């Protein structure tokens, strides 16, 4: 649980506000319509992407 | 001073051998349950020995000649419909995928997102050929002798 | 070619001063950036613009192969 | 038509110029290899003998070879004899002379992990974000019965069921073993296992860079001793007028 | 005259063109453990707890 | 250029040319003993070339 | 009497290296020709060691070379200088080449041919090398090559069925590959030695091309002392990689063992064949590939005859060398090209920098010398 | 070796089979018999 | 500087790892039931029993 | 004289009559000079006979 104390606050960036609040906006309309081929791949890239570099300069030191 | 002196000295790594039976004369055993295919040991890379037992029909002649990149077809090559033997090089690359991974019952190769068949052709590209030949002459009962 | 069968010449005369009769540097820091600032201000025409055309293609070729991956 | 997702930089206690490996994160990371994996997972290119001197005593390392028992070759009164493990011995293999591992594992082979650092763009940094990663297929994405959804796999379908969560061991120093201290010590573990020089050259690389502070200043200035005669020099041109 | 005013080591050492080569044998000498310091004291200061024989005096006495 | 060009290297060259041709079928049928060219040992079939 | 003039083989030496007659002005880049001898020797003695241990067997050859890593003594330290020695190498050769381009110096005809073969040699030496590791870029770079090898119409077929060993890949398969990749680097020192008893009948050039017999200096001791400073330099930068990035320039898939039946993403080579690897998939033909490989080599012959101007160097000539320096930019422009995957923009511009890299040198060389030479009234 | 000295390949293809050896490990058990090969070694009279 | 070239060259040949750790010394004791002795193909220069 | 040609055709010609020599040995009688001790191979818990060198 040093992870989810880390992981939790670090999707509070202002830069995480942006990468997240367009993915239930992708989210919702994937399943509509019964045939169609949009993943949800790319938004879940841009939200990792800026979530895990924020988690990589505040972890090391809670831990060993 | 030449017929004697080089003319001799290509034969320790040429095409003649260094066992006298490896893979030419050596018939071969049901190590394959029919399904997958798995690796050998000469001739290079694997050479994919097929067990279709009535299977593979149809799938050969279903689609035509049209849209295909090249005219070579099991007809003739292989003499009755459940055989054939594979080749481990490719076209372009030198590519083999882990076996039995694909839609259509055909190869997985996630280079490019380039896809093989099971007897060797080619939907995608940048395939310029279809993936060659083995050398043999089958005669016998069930020794096979590729070579 | 050996040293006295190279050439000729006449009327010319060298001046030397021994390795023990003189100070290790003369000038280093007062002459060494005013001579080195005159073979810069010379050759940085015509060695420094071929490599801002490979830069320019570097960054527009790696522009256009990552949005030839989304939308 | 997805792309790629690169890993983020982590400050580990190596990545300096001069500086080492931790040797206790490398102690409690052989024992999460140990329990955790090598049941999936191999080692073959590392012993129980490289391990005295780094991470235990050759006493406490000679008493953790004895817990497996290996097959040893063919003797008289015998045909195959069993005996405890010795110092010589490469850490054995989770499915010996494995035809098709993929029996077990849903049509995909495990790799051996001796290089497994070295031969990945990311290094240990890979590693890393791969183990603490997971998630659950998201929408429009579809799944194969035996594969899961990990961002940090190329293909993002990989057939290795999550090996760590918390408190999967106890560690035998009382650290608090939770998912990212399991992970980081095989980090520190799976580093050192690709590259056992990695202390042995940061050191190397100082007893010469203490060598070229010498010797350097001291032909360049025989250098400029022999020079000045002819950097000092003047012409004249005299001919007859 | 105010210029250094010490012995001059160019009647006897380096002078020789065979010390130019000699120095390879008989000037090859003097200083491994005068660079037994900054080596071993740098290394082992950055490096502090981390090497085995900063750890081992744990498991060394039952 | 016009260095090179006239009545005297053509005609140099007109003697020049046999020399050539047997300069080049010297290379032609020599570089095939050496390095075991087995596509032109068939055009000749009088040399057992190989037991 | 004086015994350095009079005896056998001291008068050699003494007429080589001690009393040589040299110009005066002979600036830094004249330090990379026994830069070059410095690197040589260092991979023969490297080669020679790791060459007791190695398993010509493309089952047991990925493991022979880790065993020099993890168990040999100082085998980590031999084995990573030699990787990196000949990066070192090749970094040597380009300034070499491109110093006797910008002075001129491919006037001396006998000394340039020579140069000409030393660099095909070269390149296939560090070839040979890299397939005998037998890791995923050793294979999916030996099967790119031999199939641009059975294009040849009339040869091309039967000689890549004799390099292979007869047969795909096996144990007779790299036996081959490793004793080419023996011979060869002693025949780079017998065509370098031939290389400077034909620079000896003129002496050097120098950074001004105007000859320089009034103003000759010895060669001991002014460039004696002036190339052992050199080689010192090269020593430390050479041994900072080995002993603080090890790793920094080669690639991690060729830490994964040879096997066809995985696909590595992406095929990439060592930094100094990229620039002819953008050429080879520049032209969508086996033919017009392997034709379009050996011309960028061979056109340095060309350039004794392709000289159109009054003056030897490049000195006064300000606009043959901004020239100069579009070609060193277009040989950059092909080494990042060289790496990158054959998608949309990576094609554009890997043909439209293969076309220049021959328009400057057969074209636009010889008619921005002849603009020149107006220009000065001849 | 005797195919071309003493036997033709028939009458030493099936003068291999004479004998079972011990081959190697496999997958789906172990220790499992095998007649000769042609790629085969005169057997052993002793163990060790 | 001059020695570092040949000061890590004569301990170079002198073997390395998969040597000492096992030639330093083999424990070989308890072997034989009474009566009879053996042979140890070992200790580079043989040694018996 | 010259060397050439009267001790480059006279050396050959001493060449020529040295491989002849060699070449008996080799297809003739190759086990002539040797030992057939060294066919034995090498261990210490037996001894040779004798100790012969070439
Ligand atoms: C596009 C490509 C164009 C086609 C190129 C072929 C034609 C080249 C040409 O037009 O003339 C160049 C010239 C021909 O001379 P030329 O006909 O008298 O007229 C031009 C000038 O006179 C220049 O003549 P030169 O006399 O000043 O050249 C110096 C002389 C080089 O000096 C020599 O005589 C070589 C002798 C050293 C032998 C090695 C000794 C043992 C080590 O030339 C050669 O003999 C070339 C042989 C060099 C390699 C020898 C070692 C190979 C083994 O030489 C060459 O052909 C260069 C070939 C060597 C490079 C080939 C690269 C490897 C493939
Ligand atoms: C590392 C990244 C790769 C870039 C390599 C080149 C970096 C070197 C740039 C040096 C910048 C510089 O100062 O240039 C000017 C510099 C200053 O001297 P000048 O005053 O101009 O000479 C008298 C003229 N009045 O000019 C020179 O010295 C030119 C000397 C020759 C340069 C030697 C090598 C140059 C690079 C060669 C590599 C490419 C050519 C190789 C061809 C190989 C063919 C396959
Ligand atoms: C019960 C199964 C299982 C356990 C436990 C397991 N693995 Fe694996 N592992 C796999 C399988 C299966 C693959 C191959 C996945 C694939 O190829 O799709 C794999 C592959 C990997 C890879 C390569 C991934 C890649 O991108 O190539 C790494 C790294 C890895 N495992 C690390 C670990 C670590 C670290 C642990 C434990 C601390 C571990 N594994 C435990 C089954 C397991
Ligand atoms: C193994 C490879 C090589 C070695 C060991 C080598 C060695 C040398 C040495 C020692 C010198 C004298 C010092 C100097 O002027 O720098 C020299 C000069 C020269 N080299 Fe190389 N060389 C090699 C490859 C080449 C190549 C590839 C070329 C050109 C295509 C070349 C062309 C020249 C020229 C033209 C000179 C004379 C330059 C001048 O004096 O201005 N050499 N070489
Ligand atoms: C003269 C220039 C030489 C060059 C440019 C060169 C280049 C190379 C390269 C690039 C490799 C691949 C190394 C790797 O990727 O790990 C290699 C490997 C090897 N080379 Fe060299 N080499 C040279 C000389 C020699 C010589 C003279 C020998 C033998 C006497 C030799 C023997 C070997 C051996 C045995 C390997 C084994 C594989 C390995 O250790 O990686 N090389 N060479
Ligand atoms: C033989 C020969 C012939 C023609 C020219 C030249 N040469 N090369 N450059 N200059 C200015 C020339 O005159 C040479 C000398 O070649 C080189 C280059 C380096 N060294 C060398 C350096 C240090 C030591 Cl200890 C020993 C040798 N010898
Ligand atoms: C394609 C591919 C992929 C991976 C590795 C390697 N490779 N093979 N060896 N090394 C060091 C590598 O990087 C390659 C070969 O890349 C090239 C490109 C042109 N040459 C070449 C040019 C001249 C000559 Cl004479 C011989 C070869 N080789
Ligand atoms: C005793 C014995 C028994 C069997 C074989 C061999 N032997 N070893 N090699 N060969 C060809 C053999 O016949 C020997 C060695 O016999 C000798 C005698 C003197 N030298 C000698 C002389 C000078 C030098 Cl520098 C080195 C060695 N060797
Ligand atoms: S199989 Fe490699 S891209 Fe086609």
């Amino acid at each position: 649980d040093p992870l989810t104390t880390v992981r939790e606050q670090c999707e509070q960036i202002e830069k995480c506000i942006k990468a997240r609040e367009r993915l239930e906006l992708c989210d919702q309309r994937v399943s509509s319509r019964s045939q169609t081929e949009e993943d949800c791949t790319e938004e879940l890239f841009d939200f990792l992407h800026a979530r895990d570099h924020c988690v990589a300069h505040k972890l090391f030191n809670s831990l060993k | 001073a030449a017929k004697n002196a080089v003319s001799q000295f290509v034969s320790s790594m040429s095409a003649s051998a260094d066992v006298l039976a490896m893979s030419k004369i050596e018939i071969k055993l049901s190590d394959i349950p029919e399904g997958k295919n798995m690796a050998f040991k000469w001739r290079g890379k694997p050479l994919f020995v097929r067990h279709r037992t009535k299977k593979e029909i149809d799938q050969e002649a279903a689609v035509e000649v049209s849209q295909l990149r090249d005219p070579q077809h099991d007809l003739e090559r292989v003499k009755k419909p459940e055989w054939v033997i594979l080749i481990g090089v490719c076209t372009h690359l030198g590519c083999v995928p882990i076996a039995n991974a694909g839609d259509f019952g055909g190869y997985y190769c996630p280079c490019h997102g380039s896809h093989y068949d099971a007897s060797g052709r080619i939907r995608k590209g940048p395939a310029p050929l279809n993936l060659e030949v083995p050398t043999y002459e089958f005669t016998s009962d069930d020794l096979v002798i590729v070579g | 070619r050996e040293f006295g069968h190279l050439t000729r010449m006449r009327h010319v005369i060298t001046y030397s001063l021994s390795p023990f009769e003189q100070r290790a540097f003369p000038h280093y820091f007062t002459k060494g950036i005013p001579n080195v600032l005159r073979r810069t201000r010379a050759c940085i025409l015509r060695v420094a613009p071929p490599f801002v055309v490979f830069y320019l293609v570097y960054t527009w070729g790696t522009q256009e192969f990552e949005k030839s991956k989304r939308k | 038509t997805d792309l790629e997702l690169h890993a983020p930089s982590y400050p580990w206690s190596h990545r300096g110029l001069l500086s080492s490996l931790d040797h206790t994160s490398i102690r409690r990371g052989f024992q999460v290899y140990k329990q955790v994996c090598s049941s999936c997972h191999s080692m073959d290119y590392v012993a129980y003998r490289h391990l005295v001197g780094v991470c235990y005593t050759e006493e406490e390392a000679k008493a953790l070879a004895e817990e497996v028992e290996v097959q040893d070759g063919p003797n008289e009164d015998g045909e195959m004899f069993m005996r405890p493990g010795k110092l010589s011995d490469y850490f054995p293999k989770p499915y010996p002379n494995p035809e098709a591992a993929r029996a077990a594992n849903n049509g995909a082979l495990p790799p051996d992990l001796s290089y497994i650092v070295r031969a990945r763009h990311g290094g240990e940094d890979y590693v890393f974000s791969l183990l603490t990663g997971y998630c659950e297929p998201p929408t429009g994405v579809s799944l194969r019965e035996g594969l899961y959804f990990n961002p940090y796999f190329p293909g993002q379908a990989i057939a290795m069921a999550p090996p760590i969560y918390n408190e999967v061991l106890e560690f035998d120093d009382g650290t608090p073993a939770t998912m990212s201290q399991v992970a980081k010590d095989v980090c520190t573990f799976l580093r050192w296992a690709s590259e056992p020089e990695h202390d042995h050259r940061k050191r190397m690389g100082l007893k010469m860079l203490m060598m070229m502070g010498l010797l350097l200043p001291l032909v360049y200035a025989m250098k400029r001793h022999k020079w000045s005669v002819l950097k000092s020099r003047k012409l004249a041109y005299r001919p007859p007028k | 005259a105010a210029p250094t005013l010490t012995a001059r080591l160019y009647s006897l050492l380096f002078r020789r063109t065979s010390t130019f080569a000699l120095t390879i044998a008989v000037g090859a000498l003097f200083f491994e453990r005068a660079f037994d310091q900054g080596a071993d004291a740098i290394y082992e200061h950055i490096n502090q707890g981390k090497l085995w024989k900063h750890i081992k005096h744990k498991y060394e006495n039952k | 250029l016009s260095r090179f060009l006239g009545p005297r290297y053509r005609e140099l060259a007109r003697n020049w040319i046999p020399t050539a041709s047997m300069w080049g079928a010297v290379g032609a049928v020599g570089l095939v003993w050496a390095t075991d060219w087995r596509l032109i040992l068939d055009w000749v079939p009088y040399i057992n070339g190989k037991f | 009497t004086n015994i350095r003039k009079s005896h056998p083989l001291m008068k050699i030496i003494n007429n080589a290296f001690i009393d040589l007659p040299a110009p005066s002005n002979i600036s830094s880049w004249w330090n990379f020709g026994s830069l070059l001898g410095i690197c040589l020797i260092l991979q023969i003695l490297t080669g020679l060691f790791l060459a007791m241990h190695y398993t010509s067997d493309t089952t047991t050859a990925f493991s022979s070379v880790t065993h020099i890593c993890r168990d040999v003594n100082y085998g980590w330290v031999i084995r990573y200088l030699h990787a990196n020695g000949a990066s070192m190498f090749f970094i040597c050769l380009f300034i070499h080449v491109g110093r006797g381009l910008y002075y001129g110096s491919y006037m001396f005809l006998e000394t340039w041919n020579i140069g000409v073969v030393l660099l095909f040699t070269v390149m296939a030496t560090a070839f040979m090398g890299y397939v005998l590791p037998w890791g995923q870029m050793s294979f999916w770079g030996a099967t790119v090559i031999t199939n641009l090898l059975s294009a040849i119409p009339y040869i091309g077929t039967d000689l890549v069925e004799w390099i292979w060993g007869g047969f795909s890949v096996d144990k007779a398969t790299l036996t081959r590959f490793f004793a080419f990749h023996f011979i060869l680097p002693f025949i780079i020192t017998a065509l370098a030695a031939v290389h400077l008893l034909f620079l000896h009948e003129t002496g050097s050039n120098n950074p001004t091309g105007i000859s320089s017999d009034m103003d000759k200096i010895p060669f001991h001791p002014y460039y004696t002392i002036k190339d052992i400073l050199g080689a010192l330099f090269m020593m430390l930068i050479l041994l900072i990689l080995v002993l603080f990035s090890p790793d920094l320039l080669g690639d991690p898939d060729n830490y994964t063992p040879a096997n066809p039946l995985n696909t590595p993403p992406h095929i990439k080579p060592e930094w100094y064949f990229l620039f002819a690897y953008a050429i080879l998939r520049s032209i969508p033909n086996k033919l017009g590939g392997v034709l379009a490989l050996v011309a960028s080599i061979l056109i340095l012959i060309l350039m004794p005859m392709l000289h159109t101007s009054k003056q030897r160097s490049m000195m006064f000539r300000p606009l043959s060398q901004c020239l100069f320096w579009m070609l060193v930019a277009d040989l950059i422009t092909l080494t990042w090209i060289g790496g990158q995957p054959v998608e949309h923009p990576f094609i554009i511009i890997g043909q439209l920098a293969s076309i220049l890299y021959f328009l400057i040198i057969l074209v636009l060389m010889p008619i921005t010398s002849i603009i020149e030479n107006n220009l000065l009234k001849w």
